């Protein structure tokens, strides 16, 4: 019983965090093999206006880079640009480097932040990127090249470092390609995220997670079609549901279907009416099916 | 307005 | 920016964790040097009588248990009963054991909770002893022997073996085999008692959602810490004791603790009718030792 | 009342 937002154990990844500074500039980065990953903007000299990354890369001095595991210093041998990455080829293979691979993540897709400062990681949780392509986060200055990654039968696939905060505390990484999430600028600019809707199949998972505990207050007999419930959504902030197959065996195991909660769904968006649900008072759409089936089931 | 961390 | 409940970095712990099996039994074990910690109901012969362990140790063989790190196996040497928990002696020190100690924790405290089946580690998640002794988790069916720890400078700060559930309430033993909250780790008729919220991590909550500013649940009203507290033992919610750990955030805010109290009072009664920073305006899985280091890094 | 051993 119980539901909770979790990350996937870090050990793994633990083992592959540097701390890269240059100049005045301090971050994270991600090293595999003999190469490290960080963030492009540890190599700029300004903080307001607008960096030519590409003239900062041209009057590098490899010498002025500090990496290091631990107190163990790694040695740079050339650095370029990936995107909004820097790949830095180092003159030491990491072996603890992990079985791995790189993934860009959709929205309602869920994965782990491993929070770092100083090149050494601080603390682990779980995140779900948003339809504007950022997360909520927990993130202060120093955290930039923090990684975000899943785990699959023992590999690890990386799929976030850590860039920047917009204007009101929204968390913005690349992937590992240096591919910015929701196309914004690794630059200190005026951008402002767009609106985030609540990710409908994420919140359905939610309310089956309630059944499977015991709380049924909020469940009704009303119900209505996905077709119906399409409509209602596009005005009041949630995403539109086109499968519900994934749905399948949660109204097996509950015995209440789709519609049903859909029909829940639009009662609750407004409020709970002092009661709670899980803890909530607010709907939430932080869980996948995946999650919920893993921590209800095991499978 | 962007903050890089 | 942001506030997240979060865990500490679960490496040091991973390779400590063991299968044990016994019977038709298995749950996980600490392995640390060359013991193994486990919760005492894997030798019950039972699922529903009451059991008498003290019995089922002295029937007990020590070639049954099948004790496993990944698919190596150890070898049992002894077992002794330590409160809810088996000392299993083994054959192989663990290279892999850290820096650790035991410590009990008390209400309110926060700690983190590595999710273990099988004798893996499956998650990892921050957790906060509430008032009645049980914890707000997520586990199922062999999760028993979950370790709960905290990491201070280096040292493994061990104070949780996860042993059993009453509805989303949680209950383990320290590593001294002392039940949390003196629950029995007996399938009996057991309810937990009253949870309230935790009002200093409430406090040190609604700070942070100051300094993340969150304004709008701010009463211009004040409260005396000793009438709070009697209203808040007729409302589901502890009791104020030490403010001195408020003095930095009421400096940085300008906000002192009555004012606080005074929202807080308010908050209840048009409860749910807003979210603070995301939250439940009342949540109480944040210390002031979390909120400081996330808003600051010290 | 329930062992999740």
């Amino acid at each position: 019983a119980g539901l909770r937002k979790m990350a996937q154990p870090s050990g793994v990844v633990e083992k592959c965090i540097v701390r890269v500074c240059y100049g005045n500039m301090a971050l994270n980065g991600l090293w595999l093999g003999d190469t490290v990953m960080c963030p492009r903007h540890v190599i700029a000299s300004s903080t307001t206006s607008t960096i030519d990354y590409d003239y900062a890369l041209s009057v590098l001095r490899l010498h002025n880079f500090s990496i290091s595991s631990g107190n163990v210093f790694l040695g740079v041998v050339g650095v370029t640009m990936r995107g909004a990455l820097l790949q830095i080829k180092v003159n030491q293979n990491n072996v603890h480097t992990p079985k791995y691979t790189y993934r860009t993540v959709r929205p309602g897709e869920s994965f782990n932040i491993l929070a770092c400062y100083d090149g050494a990681a601080a603390g682990v949780y779980g995140v779900n990127m948003r339809s504007n392509y950022t997360i909520r986060g927990s993130f202060i200055n120093g955290a930039a090249g923090s990684p975000g990654y899943n785990i699959n039968n023992g590999t690890v696939e990386f799929c976030y470092l850590h860039q920047l905060e917009l204007g009101s505390g929204c968390h913005v990484g690349s992937d590992l390609d240096g591919v910015m999430y929701g196309g914004y600028e690794d630059q200190p600019t005026l951008q402002v995220e767009g609106a985030s809707s609540l990710f409908t199949e994420n919140v359905l998972a939610f309310l089956y997670a309630a059944l499977i505990n015991g709380s049924t207050w909020w469940l009704s007999s009303s119900r209505i079609a996905v077709d119906r419930f399409n409509e209602w959504a596009v005005h009041n902030g949630m995403t539109t549901v086109v499968n519900t197959d994934c749905f399948s065996i949660f109204a097996a195991k509950t015995g209440v279907d789709v519609q049903r909660l859909l029909a829940s769904i639009q009662s609750l968006h407004k409020n709970f009416g002092g009661k709670q649900i899980l803890g909530y008072t607010s709907l939430t759409d932080e869980f996948t099916t995946g999650e919920v089936i893993r921590q209800m089931y095991g499978v | 307005r962007s903050i890089m961390q």
